[PDB]
DNA sequence: ATCAATATCCACCTGCAGATTCTACCAAAAGTGTATTTGGAAACTGCTCCATCAAAAGGCATGTTCAGCGGAATTCCGCTGAACATGCCTTTTGATGGAGCAGTTTCCAAATACACTTTTGGTAGAATCTGCAGGTGGATATTGAT
DNA sequence: ATCAATATCCACCTGCAGATTCTACCAAAAGTGTATTTGGAAACTGCTCCATCAAAAGGCATGTTCAGCGGAATTCCGCTGAACATGCCTTTTGATGGAGCAGTTTCCAAATACACTTTTGGTAGAATCTGCAGGTGGATATTGAT
């Protein structure tokens, strides 16, 4: 089990929970705010 | 004891014998070698350990932001509030280089840029000017100093023409002063006689003179100063504010060779926001 | 005093850090380039991915130390 | 002028925007450690007599820094006492917490990962810093036999050091000063995109 | 609260301030100026407050003086605003040396 | 009897005597032959408050405070070419646009 | 030890917009903009042309303040007497 | 000095029109007036009896003087009250 | 039997009249000038040689200033003319009435 | 009888172009003769009265570089 | 046998203190000590003159006569306000043509 | 008949310092005129202020500030160093 | 571009006004010792006055946006200076008279000093009160989108 | 044309603030009276510079053509008055430090004043060369026709 499934499926939503917290700047527009995280892949 | 003060010293590379005095750490003059190697800095005597004892550490680079880079040296930026240590050993590098300034007030409220060869694996330092942080009497630069292995292949001139740049990408003029100047004399007289002859050349002419302090950033207290270094540069105004001419020009063709000495100005901005009222 | 002088110092050592999020990306963003063609140079992709927050660490020694100075008066 | 390629040894990569740094010496230096000579390979002297366990030249570096963190910062005082510190054995506190060459702030959130070699390495100090053995256990295992030269060392110049030195209002201002640690934890977790890929990338190859 | 034709409450302002009789740059970031303007010539001086009210009424009746010499010349020009290049030739053939 | 009032001009001949004799360089002084001048500073002073009863006149209020007085010197064209070197204190100008 | 008293030697040459004012005092209208840095500098220029023989006058006298009778005969020679204020 | 032209221009002025009042920096501002025409007189006068060279001041000089230094009707009416009070003078001895 | 472009020789004619130095106008009229506006004052003077060129050379001083500040407010005013509003201005703004 | 018009406009054209004008408008002559009487009875006034007053009824020229010196135009080399 | 020119100086010592005796609108006057000011104007007297032969062998006449005086006695920068006051006689105007007249039309 | 300027004196000085010189007496008149009235004019300052300085010796140190005061910045600083110069070789009274 | 037509730069020629030495002379002063009388250099110590410094109230300085108009460019289009040239008009020159400028000697008169009173004008203790500056509501211009 | 809310002038009451008029010390200059001194007033004498007065020529005067030129107009656009919402730093009144002014007092270097006594810098003639002012003339630099 530690050799076939885990490597993938544990790991495709860790990379998307970053666009709540993006939006830490708000609480100057910058929507599409792509400085720094959203282009790390 | 005004005199250099043991008998051997490499910078990393080569040996230098030095010039003059510097407040070096006393109780290492009885054995009679002192070396001292290029990214450390730190102090030693005997070749025993930094043979291999500069598996200290891996630095190659200084923590200098590289804020120009050419074809063949670049220069950075550091200054006395983000590091307290390895800024303050680069001027004990050289106060035994340079002949007056030496420290007892501490060497913090400077920023310090310095100049530095491309190398194979870690980039050597070469110059080091001093900007104070916001108009101590204007003067737009202090100490300027070269590593005295590396001479004459005309890199010990173009950091004193860096330097007038970075005053109007603030915006305001700015100069040196007096303080002494034999050893470089003609040197700083060298960029101020063609820092006007070269941008003299296009000017649709009658132009005034206090505008040259607007576009080359060369003050109004020295401008006449270089009318007079050079030739006869008047014989107009007599009833106005000064007037500059031109002349048969036996100057701009020899502005062929001396004259790749140049930075490119594309970088970074140099502005310190912040106040930092300094009282001790 | 205690609030007054030491309210604002612990931003011009980090007034170099922005840089932390501009450091970063265009070297994993280079090194990309490494994988999207045997393990060579593959390891030392997390050795300077581990340097990331290592000096905001350092500056959570401070960063919580400042705040852990709240009680230098009585009244914070 | 032959002294070079001993000590030039290294790599070195190119810049991709420009080369943007930014550290202090104690934590770019790493160690803080010091020796003579005539300590490097005659401290050590019978040491060939009895070298079941570990005697190497480069193991021995690291512990001979950790030990006089205690003097110069735990006791700021002891200007030029020569009844300066207590023994070896009676040291025992100050090994549980310390700080030498400023280890426990560097190792206060590294156990958060568990890497399957070994966790944190870091690109400030040098190559070879894990068989560079750890002084975790290296107190009891073989403390004692650096102790007793360095307390004979300090007192020949007792209070400074043979090697050299240095001569001679609340409201609305203090509020983003808190509103910067929002980034509490987003720096490492997006460096944990690819800091959860090497703990298995590296043996792929294990069916054969 | 209509707004009318624009320029008429700037006229009523210069009439306002021309019959008034204040004195008009504020008084403790001049004093500041001419301090730190000083003190570059030779160090630590101290004044007294007479002489820095002296000192910006002196100033002002100059620059008062300044600016009625170029509006004139600004009426010379066929124009009804000032420029730079009129101040400073109020100033050139006022003969400021 | 004294001096000055016996003569009819009412300024101190006394003090006038010997602010010429502290100043000027010729080293004696007319003795008598000074009084001929300081009727002039009495024929002035009265020539620039005698002309300020313009605003006991016109200007309805009556003790005569200092932006009064900006309305006899310059202005009164015949008194402005004995004050040209003088700017008076917290007067102003004259109204005009 | 302490060694120098503090100085605010920085950018005081910006002093106000009252350069809107005092023009208004003259006759002028409506005021272009992009003079206000000559201006500027000619107010430094003319201040320091009389602040530097005033001090001239006090270090003259021994003293080291000014007063209001040396500035006025500092000025009253310079070319132009301010009046009645010393 | 010690010394002022208070009182007397207190009195002139109440010499003529007794109505209005003088101020507090007015009288500073009529003694700086007073103090610097007798200045000037003083030393053009004492330039004139140099230069001509003689070897004291009389009345006529400064006649001259005040004529030499004054707008023209302001001169003459200046001139005649001068030699008015100083014949006024010459009368009684 | 050539006619130059207009104006140019105007340049060689005042770098003619720069150049030298001599005293440009001519004597006698002024002499007559001087006499007969002096005859005014009071009557059956007399004069010096050196007193009258010392009027004609102070008459010539100031004719030339204003004659260079009037040209200069002139190309002020882009214009290459002078004309009695900018002489008379220029008159102004260097002070005298 | 008049003799301002004894000066005449090529010599104050000459006087002109000393200056550095090029173009002379043509009515600029009556007030140059205006400017030019009214400095010159401002000057001849205060010297007659410094002639009136040394009891010598001719001028000279150490008295009118004198009355030069007096209203801030001194010429020099007569005196 | 030194007649008091001997700091030196070659200006006249007694006739200046005879003549600073004569302006006195004070009374005394410092008689070894009033050689500061004769050395004064031995300065910008030579510094006027020392420009004067500065360019008056430039126009190659050796005895040199009332003109090129003011040709840079007014155009030295710093001499013009020390002598602004003055309109030296017959020693002509500068060359100088502003450039908005020359603009080949 | 009897009459005093300052001819010789300005022949010599600049003789001396350019030899190769030579005087018309307008050009000698002409500086005659100038530091005459130079003289008069430092004379006149120095009494002023040596005048409201409660004092009544003309001594060195305020025509040193006089000189300072009304000669124009660069050439004032050359003029007070040479009278620096002239008062200390003159106080060697040897 | 390619020459006619000016003309200024350079060099050489004599005439002459004139600067430069010179030098005697010489009346007039710098310059010399000798007391010397006092203004000044300096130093005492009291103390008015400047200088940092702060807390809260609030007018006012910065920024930003919008409407529009004054600046400016470019144009056409009468007109008045500039440029020659001839005609004349008074100049610029040398040559003979005459009232003031500039020395002198004496006559008296007015200013020095010096002191003896003595009114008078600066200072402040201090009444006083009214002449202002300021609010505040009652009559009257203010100059447009509609 | 026209009403619109805005800004302006005026009688009326109110705190406050510095004139202003004694009280009087009081200190100190000023009127007044001598004695003698040196400087101005007037008269003179004579040596001049100022006024005035005739015959060659260059610079003014009054022209006529023509083109650079100023003036008028008209439209286009960026950049400036005006408003409003908001930050900020003035903005006045205490408060303690602390010191540099300032009056006084003091002893002493030194500029005035004085008879003499020597050189020494104006001056006035005067040789006398010479520097340059003017003129003439040859060649390269400059400007307009085509």
């Amino acid at each position: 089990l530690q050799d076939r499934r885990e490597q993938e499926d544990t790991f495709d939503n860790l990379q998307q929970e970053i666009y709540d917290k993006e939006t830490e700047y708000f609480s100057f527009n910058n929507n599409d705010r792509i400085f720094s995280l959203s282009s790390a892949t | 004891a005004r005199v250099r003060n043991l008998n051997r010293i490499i910078m990393g590379k080569y040996e230098i014998e030095p010039w003059y005095f510097s407040p070096y750490p006393i109780e290492l003059t009885d054995e009679d070698f002192i070396y001292i190697d290029d990214f450390t800095l730190q102090y030693f005597g005997s070749k025993k350990q930094y043979e291999r004892y500069r598996k200290k550490c891996t630095l190659r680079h200084p923590p200098g932001n590289e804020i120009y880079r050419d074809d063949y040296v670049s220069f950075f930026e550091i200054d006395g509030r983000k590091q307290r240590t390895w800024c303050r050993n680069l001027c004990l590098l050289s106060k035994l280089f340079l002949d007056h300034k030496t420290l007892y007030y501490d060497v913090d409220p400077f920023l310090f840029y310095c100049m530095t060869r491309r190398d194979e694996l870690g980039h050597h330092l070469v110059g080091y000017f001093s900007k104070e942080k916001e108009s101590a009497d204007g003067y737009n630069v202090a100490c300027i100093l070269t590593l005295p292995q590396y001479q004459r292949m005309g890199y010990g001139k173009l950091l004193i023409e860096f330097s007038y740049e970075l005053s109007k990408k603030e915006n305001k003029v700015g100069s040196p002063e007096k303080p002494l100047s034999d050893l470089g004399l003609l040197s700083y007289r060298a960029y101020w006689s063609d820092t006007l002859i070269t941008l003299l050349v296009e000017h649709q002419k009658e132009i005034t003179i206090d505008e040259i302090s607007s576009m080359t950033s060369m003050t109004t207290t020295d401008i006449l100063h270089t009318a007079k270094t050079l030739n006869i540069l008047r014989y107009y105004k007599g009833q106005h504010i000064i007037f500059l001419n031109e002349d048969i020009l036996d100057r701009y063709n020899r502005l062929k060779a001396k004259k790749r000495r140049t930075i490119d100005p594309n970088r970074l901005i140099w502005k310190p926001p912040v106040f930092t009222a300094s009282q001790l | 005093m205690d609030p007054s002088l030491v309210l604002e110092q612990t931003i011009q050592d980090v007034s170099n850090l922005p840089s932390e999020f501009r450091y970063l990306l265009e070297e994993i963003g280079s090194n990309d380039l490494k994988l999207i063609e045997c393990q060579s140079l593959q390891r030392e992709k997390c050795v300077l991915a581990n340097t990331a927050l290592f000096l905001i660490a350092r500056h959570l020694n401070k960063l919580e130390k400042n705040i852990a100075l709240l009680e230098e008066d009585g009244v914070l | 002028w032959n002294e070079y390629d001993k000590f030039y040894t290294g790599s070195f990569q190119e810049t991709t925007s420009y080369i943007k740094f930014s550290a202090t010496v104690e934590d770019c230096c790493g160690t803080n450690y010091n020796m003579d000579e005539r300590d490097e390979t005659f401290l050590n002297e019978q040491v060939n007599k009895g070298s079941s366990d570990i005697l190497t030249e480069d193991e021995f570096e690291i512990l001979c820094s950790s030990f006089e963190h205690a003097i110069h910062e735990r006791q700021p005082f002891l200007s030029m006492d020569p009844e300066s510190i207590l023994s070896f054995e009676e040291l025992k506190p100050t090994l549980i917490k310390s700080d030498m060459a400023d280890f426990n702030l560097r190792n206060q959130l590294n156990h958060e990962i568990n890497s399957h070699k070994t966790h944190f390495i870091t690109q400030f100090d040098p190559v070879s810093q894990m068989n560079t053995r750890p002084l975790i256990q290296l107190i009891e295992k073989f403390g004692s036999k650096i102790y007793d030269y360095w307390r004979e060392r300090k007192i020949e110049v007792n209070g400074y050091e043979i090697f050299p030195q240095l001569k001679f209002i609340d409201i609305l201002n203090s509020q983003r000063l808190r509103a910067l640690h929002q980034e509490l934890k987003n720096a490492k977790d997006l460096a944990l995109l690819v800091a959860k890929r090497e703990n298995v990338s590296l043996n792929w190859i294990n069916d054969e | 609260p209509h707004r009318y034709k624009p320029g008429t409450v700037a006229l009523r302002e210069i009439r306002r301030f021309q019959k008034s009789t204040e004195l008009l740059i504020r008084k403790l970031p001049f004093q500041r100026l001419v301090r730190e303007i000083a003190q570059d010539f030779k160090t630590d001086l101290r004044f007294q407050s007479s002489a820095i009210g002296a000192l910006q009424e002196s100033v002002e009746a100059y620059l008062v003086s300044l600016f009625e010499d170029t509006n004139l010349a600004a009426i010379h020009a066929k124009r009804v605003t000032i420029q730079k290049k009129d101040i400073k030739l109020a100033r050139r053939l006022r003969g400021e040396r | 009897q004294s001096s000055s009032a016996r003569a009819g001009l009412q300024f101190p001949v006394g003090r006038i005597k010997r602010y010429l004799k502290r100043h000027a360089t010729g080293r004696t002084r007319v003795g008598s032959k000074a009084a001929i001048y300081l009727t002039a500073v009495l024929e002035y002073l009265t020539a620039e408050v005698l002309e300020l009863a313009g605003n006991a006149a016109k200007d309805l209020k009556v003790k005569r405070i200092t932006p009064r007085h900006l309305q006899l010197a310059i202005r009164g064209d015949d008194e402005l070419d004995s004050l040209i070197r003088a700017t008076i204190a917290s007067g102003g100008v004259l109204p005009h646009i | 030890k302490r060694h120098r008293k503090i100085l605010r030697d920085n950018i005081q040459g910006i002093t106000k917009p009252a350069i809107r004012r005092l023009a208004r005092r003259g006759g002028v209208k409506r005021i272009s903009g992009l003079i206000y840095e000559e201006v500027r500098a000619v107010l430094k220029s003319f201040l320091e042309s009389v602040i530097r023989d005033s001090v001239t006058y006090t270090e003259h006298a021994k003293r080291k303040t000014v007063t209001s009778l040396d500035v006025v005969y500092a000025l009253k020679r310079q070319g132009r007497t301010l009046y009645g204020f010393g | 000095r010690k010394e002022t032209y208070s009182s007397y221009i207190y009195k002139v002025l109440k010499q003529t029109h007794p109505d209005t009042g003088i101020s507090q920096k007015s009288m500073s501002i009529l003694n700086s007036f007073v103090n610097d025409i007798f200045e000037r007189i003083a030393t053009e006068a004492s330039k004139l009896a140099a230069y001509n060279k003689k070897s004291t001041i009389s009345a006529r000089e400064i006649q001259t003087a005040v004529r030499l230094i004054l707008p023209g009707e302001l001169a003459k009416h200046a001139v005649s009250e001068g030699t008015r009070a100083v014949t006024k003078y010459s009368s009684s001895t």
